[PDB]
């Protein structure tokens, strides 16, 4: 993807203007620098393979880490799955209005131990179960429960310290594109709900201990990652300038455009 | 097994081991360009030497 | 001369003696919608004379401490003519759009207008709780404008209109990644976008979704001298274009 | 059992690794594709349209629209500076939000030239001519208009045509610049000044304004992508 | 001694992959294969299938055969309600359990017509003609018999054909909906009206019951595979 | 339009077939068939009653 | 060596390595439909434009 | 598929896995030499029976 290289030009004297335009058009000029001034031949050898969309949007990003225990009634952690709890990988996205992509999803465990109170604690290898369940089934109430016999729910297993777990998503969606705004309503009557989360139903993600607690509270963490793989995109958009406040909506509070300086002459 | 020609300023041999499309590897050389559809979304064409309005 | 135009639509015709270019959306002219994309399956309504004419809205009043005004796009049409029946009584439809505003003034006055077309503005609340509600986000065919300060918390359910940060969250100056034209008095009398459809889906209900917005924003503000006419009117005119309607049912 | 070795370089994440990994549903039916309009292919695409640029931060105009208009008046003398900054497409606050200085902003390195197109939003019966210059460094900002005419400049007549474009050419020793701040590898200065003045007839007001845009020519690139300074966070929302 | 080097997704167990795993039993023969009636290849043959509907279910009926039924009668007046339900064939409790809602709560996305068969289980002396519509969403249930004729409808008529099809087709503005409730993605709703009255002759019952099928055409669709809410377990059997 | 030449404008020129009344606003008067002028360097403009009748002949 | 299809909305290889069949990998593109026998199971066949029953 | 000659006092293969040219394993086998530059760095060439100056 090389970029265009520079002419040779000459003294003029004539009626062709090309700085002279009329920005009133919504037409952006064309005018190459050696039109205005003497230039020599460049041979440019720059390429532009670093800006593409496959390349801006192709690395892994954190969206979301959660914690749960094993000595706890109840201990296991779940999350419903959006892109717009992280102020990072949200800004990047929001360049557009519409996406198509495919998923790559990836998970670091970490874990620690809890100030137990017996003598001689020693703890075998640990072993957690990730389960996704698709918006409609059943979800787990309690750590020991039927929901997580995994029948036709997809789940992976995972003993610590190894390489983490890896696996691909395809586009699933019931449109044509992702959409990152929406500007309407869920309802026919023009109530209720406003904005982005009439759109918003990809399941929830369970995470558990599988092993017992043996002699000694462990507390885990897991991170989760996304990686856009086979990008389209359409309609770009103004990047955001004031900082996000919340998740469902686009609410915020007013700033300036720019920084300030002291005078118009300011060097 | 696909031979391709790996980006210098030489080639690679690339192999699916899957059966699903959304298994493979990322485009990453996929160059192209198409400027004109964001500046200059006019209907008569303008040259740049003449004036913009007659 | 580049600077006139003629636009024939129905029964309705706009001439111009003084004009800039026409913006063609992204390249695309609008067009009925194919077999390969279609997902209802049965016949769609094209009436083709009765809807795609010119509707002119209201007018309102360029001030010199004057901010902006802003329209979403399918509900100011929403009680005009044969378009805004076809609207109650289906439940798809797809529109493409030709917009002209119009402002004429002096060689004596001066001042600069930004006529953008914003798909999917989703805009914000002054409560940074709540979401502003339906009678503050839209009008019937009656602009709703900005203001040079900003909205305190105190209110409930009102959208934030500071100008700068264009009801967005983004910065002003930047809206000129969208089809846009400008309006320069000491050159310009109109301008003229023509947008296709937009959308993620093929087709749309139009009572629960606004999918583009008109923007007008005065960056250079209106001046003149002592003597000169003080009341100068914007006016906005819009047609629809290759509009195509399906699922029959009540009035709603 | 065919007899391997592992390298290192195992069981580590990556973040920029390119693989193939299994798929968690298998044979699934994606939506087709449909066209829509206004597809982007690369982010020089973007960076290519112009945008209107603050020059008149000044204090208390960065809340206003106030901010993107150039005074501009009737005076009594002659070669006055209109305005002048310098010419710091990342790291300069007037250049830092535009839409070409966000993309910049996302990267390290950058090349190419830069167009300044400046449009004349007054009366249709005042005139005037205008200086466009560009100094590169090794001296200091010029003060004067004797000063400025030595480097690169563009006289501007304001008619019929409202608009001109002063393209800044690359001149550099290097192939690329920084975009954070950087005095080894500066790129100089633009300025404008007053050739003659703005005469106007009876009944008109004097007191006109400038718009100022900013975009990138056809040689325009970037490398080494990078974050963003422009966000925080503190707490999930 | 071959170099490599592993990836992440090393030693876990995604449950549904695709690999190749060792035998435990070695050259071991099956017994060969017969020919047995009835082989299912796609699920969606089973989903094409008629099934009777409980329109009937009124809080006392479920734990009957008066589910299955619906009553038709000779009135004084004209224009009446026979039934109505809105189409939701996996979340609405009428359409829940059939044949079709059965494998249409393993998944998650569906697309698609519907048919819709009656049957008049009544004397062969009685006569009458039905309504029998589809209204998409937008605007809420119609409230008369001419507000449900503005929609999708055919007009049945009882002679020695006791059966009618009323086919429900896809009017949607995506390409799949979602299988659990949700307002974005409704379906609309299906009445039942008198056109004109059951006439009987003499010595003959007036009440009369109507029966319901439901199945689906050959261009539906399912996708995203998941478990099903219609089970419970505490302990191991 | 017989002006002075540093005069600007727009109009609005309709016809509305029988039927209905008189149109009282300009909202009403742009459902018919219409034409809008501007008035520049050309100043005149033709609006150009088309032929709508039930009949081929009318009465005088 | 097998080279399929690899299922879209490009090709893949595959090799067996073990001596009995039933270590091998799922089918998973075994697409085939006979929706005939259970929903028109009849002796004498039907035309949908003629009337059942004469 | 690259074929060497294997440096000894016999062949092997190679092949390259990754996309970008940085990726690559060393050189090792590009023996060239030049040591005039530095060594007889004069306008007029000096022959060995020759006297320098003359
Ligand atoms: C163990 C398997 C886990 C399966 C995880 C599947 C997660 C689905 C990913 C949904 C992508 C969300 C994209 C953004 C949605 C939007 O912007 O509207």
């Amino acid at each position: 993807a090389r970029v265009a290289d520079t002419i040779s030009s000459r003294p003029t004297n004539s009626e062709s203007i090309p700085a002279l335009t009329a920005a009133e058009t919504g037409h952006t000029s064309q005018v190459v620098p050696s039109d205005t001034m003497q230039t020599r031949h460049v041979k440019n050898y720059h390429s532009r393979s670093e800006s593409s969309i496959e390349n801006f949007l192709c690395r892994s990003a954190c969206v979301y880490y959660a914690t749960y225990t094993n000595n706890s009634k109840k201990g296991f952690a779940e999350w419903v799955i959006n892109t717009r709890q992280v102020a990072q990988l949200r800004r990047k996205l929001e360049l557009f209005t519409y996406l198509r992509f495919d998923l790559e999803l990836t998970f670091v465990i970490t874990s620690a131990q809890q100030p137990s109170t017996a003598s001689s604690v020693d703890a075998p290898v640990q072993t957690h179960q990730i389960m996704y369940v698709p918006p409609g089934g059943p979800v787990p109430t309690k750590v020991k429960d039927y929901a997580w016999q995994t029948s036709t729910n997809p789940s992976v297993f995972w003993t610590e310290g190894n390489a983490p777990p890896r696996m691909s998503i395809p586009f699933i969606s019931i449109g044509n594109a992702y959409s990152c705004f929406y500007d309407g309503w869920t309802q026919f009557s023009r109530n209720g709900v406003y904005g982005i989360n009439t759109l918003n139903n990809m399941g929830t993600l369970y995470m558990r201990h599988v092993n017992e607690a043996g002699q000694g509270p462990i507390k885990s963490t897991v991170r989760i990652y996304f990686k856009p793989k086979h990008v389209k995109a359409w309609v770009p958009r103004p990047p955001r300038l004031c900082q996000y406040e919340k998740q469902k909506n686009v609410n915020f509070s007013p700033i300036g455009v720019t920084t300030s300086r002291t005078d118009i002459i300011t060097t | 097994a696909q031979v391709s020609t790996q980006k210098t300023g030489i080639h690679y041999t690339n192999i699916n081991y899957y059966k699903d499309a959304a298994s493979n590897s990322a485009n990453r050389q996929d160059f192209t360009q198409d400027p004109g559809k964001f500046t200059e979304p006019v209907k008569d064409i303008m040259v740049k030497t003449m004036p913009a309005l007659n | 001369s580049d600077r006139v135009r003629s636009i024939t639509l129905g029964n309705s015709t706009i001439t111009t003696q003084e004009c800039a270019n026409v913006v063609v959306g992204y390249g695309v002219w609008p067009e009925y919608l194919k077999d390969n994309e279609a997902t209802a399956e049965d016949q769609p309504t094209q009436p083709d004379v009765a809807t795609c004419r010119f509707y002119t809205l209201e007018s309102v009043q360029w001030m010199k401490n004057s901010a902006g005004w802003w329209w979403k796009l399918p509900d100011a049409l929403s009680q005009m003519g044969l378009f805004g029946q076809n609207m109650q009584y289906h439940y798809l439809g797809r529109t493409g759009y030709t917009i002209h505003v119009q402002c004429n003034a002096s060689k004596f006055h001066q001042g600069c207008l930004l006529v953008v077309c914003v798909p999917e503005a989703e805009m914000g609340c002054s409560n940074l709780n709540n979401t502003p509600e339906f009678s503050e986000l839209s009008g019937g065919d009656s602009a709703r404008m900005f203001t040079d300060t900003q909205v305190g918390e105190s209110n409930a359910k009102k959208v934030q209109t500071a100008v700068w940060n264009a009801g967005m969250g983004v910065g002003v100056g930047n809206l000129t990644i969208f089809p846009h034209q400008w309006i320069n008095l000491r050159t310009n009398n109109s301008a003229t976008l023509v947008m296709p459809y937009i959308n993620s889906v093929p087709m749309d209900n139009m009572f629960r979704h606004n999918n583009l917005t008109l923007m007008i924003i005065p960056f250079v503000p209106l001046n003149y001298s002592e003597g000169s006419s003080p009341y100068v009117p914007i006016t906005v005119t819009i047609a629809p274009m290759c509009a195509e309607y399906n699922g029959l049912r009540l009035a709603s | 059992g065919l007899p391997v070795m592992t390298t290192p370089g195992s069981t580590q994440f990556l973040t920029s690794d390119d693989f193939q990994s299994p798929s968690a549903m298998p044979q699934f039916d994606v939506t087709p594709e449909m066209q829509i309009p206004g597809r982007v292919n690369n982010l020089m695409e973007i960076a290519e349209v112009d945008s209107v640029v603050p020059v008149n931060n000044t204090e208390d105009n960065v809340s206003s629209l106030k901010a993107y208009q150039i005074p501009v008046q009737s005076n009594s003398d002659n070669g006055k500076q209109v305005f002048g900054f310098p010419l710091q497409p990342g790291a300069n606050n007037v250049l830092n939000r535009t839409l070409l200085g966000e993309i910049l902003n996302y990267y390290t390195h950058w090349s190419g030239s830069i167009k300044l197109t400046f449009m004349f939003c007054g009366s249709a019966m005042a005139t005037g001519k205008f200086l466009l210059a560009y100094s590169p460094p090794g001296a200091g900002v010029p003060k004067n208009r004797k000063d400025a005419m030595l480097g690169t400049h563009v006289i501007w007549d304001v008619g019929l045509q409202s608009s001109c474009v002063l393209c800044v050419p690359w001149i550099s020793q290097t192939h690329y610049r920084y975009v954070v701040e950087d005095e080894y590898t500066a790129a100089g200065y633009v300025t404008c000044w007053y050739q003659t003045n703005i005469v106007v007839p009876a009944d008109v007001q004097s007191s006109c304004d400038i718009l100022c845009f900013v975009s990138a020519c056809n040689d325009f690139s970037v490398r080494m992508l990078k974050d963003t300074p422009f966000i925080r966070q503190d707490t999930f929302y």
